[PDB]
């Protein structure tokens, strides 16, 4: 009535590791919480994890001679009775620095509704289809990332060669300015052949740098465009990973062993 | 790139008078040779009367990396010029002759020109280059203060242990406290090798060893030396302390020592020249008086690189992160269409301005949300950034700031990247964010010591809680910390000083969102008792970003961490050099003192920093670090330029062998490398240089009779180098090395470091599990050097060179005699070591080709570069190994020999689990390194699972017994 079974409660998730519960409370609203069996794996601990202030808190539920509570006054009888008391009353009584109460419980029943096809006939076949899609997409993304890294090296190499061509022009232009000063003594009265060659070499180099500038521009666009495809593929890889692991998590409790998964993967 | 960016090479020289002359010169011709002939050729032009003296002219041209370098070094050939375009300008020399020569050695050793570091005008970099010369001068003075002996200590440092006390099991291998040794005195210029045999104690110093040797020959000017390599015994330590002697006794072999006169060694050592560089010559109110709240305005994003159709709306997700933990809730700007990223919104945070700790470190991001399908909208990050809220001079940031956003790293799912390095993307093809900070009509300065100290002490011997305090301090750093413990720790912080190991746990109990408790904690950290060096390295992690905590940790390291421990933990200490936020930290001023005092540490300090310059996040930070080290390294710059040049001809040799010859078969590739390595360009470079894997080993004339492309996975190179040492037949006849190009050696290098640590734990405790951690070294991007372990065979190959009895019969074949009963023993004590180690670390699958066995029965793996991935047991004793362990008996599982193999594995697993804190610390420093399988604290949670750290000691063993029984199918 006021104390139900923990097994049928929605916030109580049973036995999950710390890394498996950080994802559940990741980027969530402040005040969300869930109760799990303690990592130390005794009986009756039921550590409570709470998301307050942008980080995940942990609270241990002490238990002595059939009672439960946070501090040493073990007034509350059952775990369900204790939590339901702090959903309607803020934790400020327990600690002044703890303000936000247990507002939004993380529930496992809604995630059960998320899964289609509770019958075993479709769970096995759907998992293979999702894994094939996930493996194909993962291979596609690894190919794009390798290509994207390659184009990063080319534009970096091409950009430096652009800097060298800018400096070579500067040296040649500086050398030409010396000729303008030095040719005064002769124009007032060979040199003509020498000057034509210098102008010819600079003009060709100007074209060579300009062709490098155009080539970098084309390479830069491809570097950007493929970075658009890579950024678009990733969200689809995110959704497929969640559903594939969801089916595996649902299927792994039917009596199979981890060695089967290791060989399959 | 080294030669040019040809059978006939024409350079278009540009004389000062402007005579553009195109003439042909040989590649082998040096700069001086072409200079002399060009002036003679230029005299034919009509404007030759204006030529000045030849000596007052020099060459200036363009390098490959666009650096306009001046060619004062006339010795360099045309190939070494690294010219960009074929041309040559002649101008009178300017500046200092010696400084620019040094600038070219440093530029080549680093891999980037030194002139690029003087372009940046940022105060953070400029005052780092100028102020890092206090340590560089201090270190140089120290190593030159004493006699010429102090010069030798830098060049040939001792390779010693951390403890003179021998382990009990090792000490029983030598009888009555005496060990025998042979000395190889050379008495004549003609090679007359004679050996003296003498009995020495395990406590005698090399001075006493020299005294006994002179007596046996029948004030001292002689020093010892390891025959076969460049290791010397010129430190007043017990002879049993040295690593070479410990290896010789524990492997049970003959130590061979040679006599070298001191004067012969001192003449080899040259002088040092530390020229002081050019750049060496060249209304505020407290933060706590502000009562406003942190407000930051995100003006706009110039560029964003995601598709308009696929991604609907984007937003900017921020937050104030004190080194991983959020100081307040993350704030989202309102979503905007992807076409026009423009927010112009004053983001408000919960942090009171005086509440801000020193390492506030605001973190940004740019996520993309679609919302078309799925109850949970998929936020896919597009970029990230980090901004320190306090400048290096204790000043809160103010005014408009422009930041360039990095791309999200591969395999990262979090919207923010609090682990990323604070800074801006140097590239100009990345998203750019415009920020604006609140301006308080004056410069805001973080409070000094006096203001923080006066905040403390202004606001205001047990019964049983000591047991709880002891229990808290003995848990893992990643263990379950609860809100009741944090309250308990902070309430009893004054009695936590009596347990100094509890500091890393107590810092987790402090709330940096309030300045009242932060000020009170600074009082305790000021007078904390010093802790062990293996526990003070914990405070250097990412979770502890405060200047005082990281400053305190280094203060323990400077007094406690030794030279041999530093060499072991050099990979990690370099990795925690990016978690620092300011360039002028205390770790750099501590790391550089050691790197300018030991050439052995300096050799690996250079290569560890040089390998991480491929990443653009720490290219500038580590570039300034190596430039200051290379300048003050000394005469090692000539040796470190031999290895870099030698390892660059190999990269070019392999690179064209990988891409241009991928379709080609091994037969043509074998004949292709024969021609390419035949050229004199490779012969000069790949000869007579110190090996990167070990500064003691010298690589002689590269032996071409056995130097072929390994027919393995990524076409590696198997290279043979003779031993140029006079007494080489005692240690090495040819130093084989595998040059792996295209494979990540960072995961393998870390694996062998843990294996080295594990073997030290077992041997010290009392076990005698013997394993082979070979040499590995990553040099650059996906390029590494692997040391060959001499005589060895894969077990896959051993079954064709000799059925489950093949492995045992082969061992019994080449073990005839009484030594056969010891070959199986070594096959057992090494099998047990690699079963516990592989299970704990979760290394990848172990075929019969990754398993290597020596002629003496020792076993070792070719450690895969995929750890913590394959819960999983990689190595299971197959039917081949179980026969050898059980002495060939068909009743393998029930024999006494297999029973002793199980109790050998249980004692090994329990020993490592007792020292599990050390392995957790080592794995937690390589988070920012970039290994795909180690990038967040949930990856180290695998180690805490296979070690069964949550459960008790007796519950852990039954986790190990069951885990091995799932494959062994029997105890
Ligand atoms: C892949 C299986 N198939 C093969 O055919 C193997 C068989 C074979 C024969 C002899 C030694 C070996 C070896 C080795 C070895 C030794 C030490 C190692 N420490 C670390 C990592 N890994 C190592 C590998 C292997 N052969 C080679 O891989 C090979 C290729 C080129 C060689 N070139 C020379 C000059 C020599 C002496 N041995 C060579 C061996």
């Amino acid at each position: 009535n006021n104390n139900m079974s923990l097994q049928d409660a929605e916030w109580y998730w049973g036995d999950i590791s710390r890394e498996e519960v950080n994802e559940k409370l990741r980027d969530t609203a402040d005040g969300t919480f869930l109760v799990r069996d303690a990592s130390t794996k005794m009986h009756g601990d039921y550590t409570l994890t709470l998301r307050k202030g942008g980080n995940n808190k942990l609270i241990k539920i002490f238990h002595r001679d059939g009672k439960y509570g946070f501090s040493d006054p073990l007034t509350f009888s059952s775990v369900v009775e204790l939590i339901n008391h702090y959903r309607n009353e803020s934790l400020a009584q327990y600690n002044p620095k703890l303000d936000v109460k247990l507002l939004y419980p993380v529930s496992k029943y809604q995630q059960d509704q998320v899964v289609k096809e509770d019958n075993i006939e479709a769970v096995g076949k759907k998992l293979h289809e999702y894994n094939t899609q996930f493996q194909e997409k993962s291979r596609e993304y690894d190919r794009l990332y390798e290509e994207y890294t390659r184009t990063s090296q080319e534009i970096q190499m091409k950009r430096t060669a652009i800097e060298a061509f800018n400096e070579t022009i500067k040296i040649f232009e500086e050398q030409c300015q010396t000729q303008e000063r030095y040719s005064k003594e002769y124009i007032e009265k060979r040199i003509m052949h020498n000057y034509d060659k210098l102008k010819s070499r600079i003009s060709e180099i100007i074209d060579s740098r300009r062709r490098l500038e155009e080539d970098l521009k084309k390479q830069a666009a491809e570097y950007r465009e493929i970075d658009k495809r890579m950024n678009s593929i990733k969200p689809d890889l995110i959704q497929l990973r969640k559903t594939r692991d969801q089916y595996l998590m649902w299927l792994t409790q039917k009596g199979v062993r981890q060695k089967k998964l290791n060989e399959w993967l | 790139s080294g030669e040019l960016w040809p059978p006939r090479i024409l350079v278009e020289c540009l004389l000062p008078n402007g005579m553009i002359v195109t003439l042909e010169c040989l590649r082998e011709a040096t700069l001086i040779t072409i200079k002399h002939e060009l002036f003679k050729e230029a005299r034919k032009y009509p404007l030759h009367q204006l030529l000045q003296d030849e000596s007052s002219y020099i060459f200036v041209s363009v390098t490959q990396e666009a650096e306009r370098e001046e060619f004062f070094d006339e010795t360099r050939r045309l190939c070494d010029l690294r010219l960009f375009q074929p041309f040559l300008k002649v101008i009178e020399p300017v500046g200092n002759r010696e400084e620019k020569i040094l600038n070219r050695e440093i530029g080549f050793a680093i891999g980037m020109p030194v002139c690029e570091f003087d372009m940046v005008k940022d105060p953070e970099v400029q005052d780092f280059r100028r102020n890092i010369l206090n340590v560089c001068k201090e270190a140089v003075d120290l190593r030159d203060l004493n006699s010429p002996h102090s010069r030798a200590m830098y060049v040939y440092p001792p390779n010693v242990e951390s403890s003179p006390e021998l382990p009990k099991h090792i000490y029983n291998k030598l009888d009555k406290g005496q060990i025998i040794v042979v000395i190889w005195v050379i008495v004549s210029p003609n090679n007359d090798k004679q050996k003296y045999t003498l009995k020495i104690n395990h406590d005698c110093v090399p001075e006493q060893v020299i005294a006994e040797a002179i007596r046996k020959k029948t004030q001292g000017k002689y020093i010892l030396k390891v025959c076969g390599c460049d290791e010397y015994f010129l430190e007043k330590y017990p002879l049993s302390q040295y690593k070479y002697i410990r290896s010789c006794i524990m492997l049970g072999r003959m130590p061979n020592l040679m006599l070298m006169a001191k004067e012969s060694l001192y003449s080899q050592l040259p002088m040092d020249c530390f020229t002081m560089p050019s750049y060496s010559r060249r209304s505020t109110k407290s933060l706590w008086v502000i009562n406003s709240a942190l407000r930051i305005k995100i003006l706009c994003a110039t560029y964003v690189n995601v598709n308009i159709r696929d991604i609907d709306k984007i937003y900017v997700r921020t937050g104030i992160y004190h080194g991983g933990e959020p100081l307040c809730d993350n704030v989202n700007t309102q979503r905007v269409p992807c076409s026009n990223p423009r927010w112009n919104e004053w983001l408000n945070y919960d942090i009171y301005i005086p509440d801000l700790p020193r390492a506030a470190r605001l973190c940004l991001s740019i996520c993309s949300v679609k919302g078309r399908k799925g109850a949970k909208e998929e936020h896919c990050p597009l970029a990230w950034g980090n901004i320190n809220l306090f400048d290096y001079t204790d000043t809160l940031v103010s005014g408009k700031m422009a930041l360039n956003l990095w791309p999200v790293p591969h395999g990262l799912e979090d919207l923010l990247n609090p682990i990323g390095v604070t800074g801006s993307n140097p590239n100009k093809e990345t998203p750019c964010l415009e920020l604006e900070f609140d301006w308080f009509s004056s410069v805001v300065k973080f409070p000094d010591m006096s203001v923080i100290e006066e905040h403390a002490n202004w606001s205001v011997l047990r019964e049983n809680d000591k047991e709880q305090l002891k229990a808290i301090s003995t848990r893992d750093p990643l263990s379950e910390i609860t809100e009741q413990e944090k309250d308990f720790l902070w309430s009893h912080r004054h009695y936590c000083v009596t347990i100094p190991e509890i500091l890393p746990k107590l810092l987790l109990s402090v709330k940096w969102n309030s300045r009242d408790e932060v000020a009170q904690m600074y009082c305790l950290v000021k007078d904390w008792p010093p802790i062990k060096p293996e526990q003070a390295m914990e405070l250097l992690d990412c979770n502890y970003p405060d200047p005082m905590v990281r400053g305190f940790a280094v203060r323990c390291l400077e007094k406690y961490l030794t030279d041999d421990k530093l060499s072991q933990y050099l990979i990690q200490l370099v990795q925690v050099l990016k978690y620092e936020q300011y360039l002028d930290n205390l770790l750099v001023r501590f790391l550089l003192k050691k790197a300018l005092t030991n050439q052995r540490i300096g050799h690996f300090f250079f290569w560890h920093l040089k390998s991480e310059m491929h990443n653009k996040t720490v290219s500038q930070r580590f570039g300034l670090l190596l430039e200051s080290y290379c300048r003050a390294c000394g005469m090692y710059l000539k040796h470190l330029n031999r290895q870099v040049e030698a390892m660059e001809k190999l990269i070019n040799l392999t690179d064209i062998l990988k891409q241009e010859k991928k379709d080609e078969t091994q037969k043509v590739q074998m004949k292709f490398l024969v021609e390419q390595m035949r050229r004199p360009d490779f012969m000069d470079a790949l000869q007579g240089f110190l090996s990167p894997l070990n500064p003691a080993h010298q690589l002689g004339n590269l032996r071409l009779e056995e130097c072929r492309i390994m027919s393995s996975a990524k076409r590696p190179l198997w290279l043979n180098w003779e031993n140029p040492d006079i007494m080489s037949e005692l240690l090495f006849q040819n130093n084989e090395i595998i040059f792996k190009n295209g494979d990540d050696l960072r995961q393998d290098m870390l694996t062998l470091q843990i294996i080295r640590i594990m073997e030290n734990i077992w041997q010290n405790q009392g076990l005698d599990l013997r394993m082979l951690p070979y040499g590995c070294l990553s040099i650059g991007d996906c390029v590494g050097l692997i040391e060959v372990v001499r005589n060895s065979h894969t077990i896959m190959q051993i079954q064709c060179k000799g059925n489950s009895h093949t492995l045992h019969q082969w061992l019994k074949d080449k073990n005839k005699g009484e030594i056969y009963d010891a070959a199986i023993d070594l096959f057992t004590r090494s099998c047990a070591g690699y079963c516990v180690a592989t299970f704990i670390l979760g290394i990848g699958d172990r075929h019969n080709s990754n398993i290597m066995v020596k002629d003496d029965g020792q076993l070792f793996h070719i450690d895969f570069g995929h750890f913590l991935d394959h819960e999983r047991v990689p190595f299971v004793l197959t039917q081949d190994f179980l026969i050898v362990i059980s002495k060939g008996a068909q009743e393998c599982t029930k024999t006494r020999e297999f029973e002793r193999f199980q109790e050998m594995c249980y004692k090994a697993y329990l020993a490592i689990r007792q020292h599990a804190n050390l392995f957790i610390n080592l794995f937690s420093m390589m988070l920012g390194s970039g290994m795909p399988e180690l990038q967040s604290f949930d990856d180290i949670a695998y180690i805490r699972k296979t070690l069964a750290l949550d459960k008790t000691e007796q519950e852990a063993l039954e986790y190990f017994m069951k885990q091995m029984n799932d494959a062994h199918h029997g105890g």
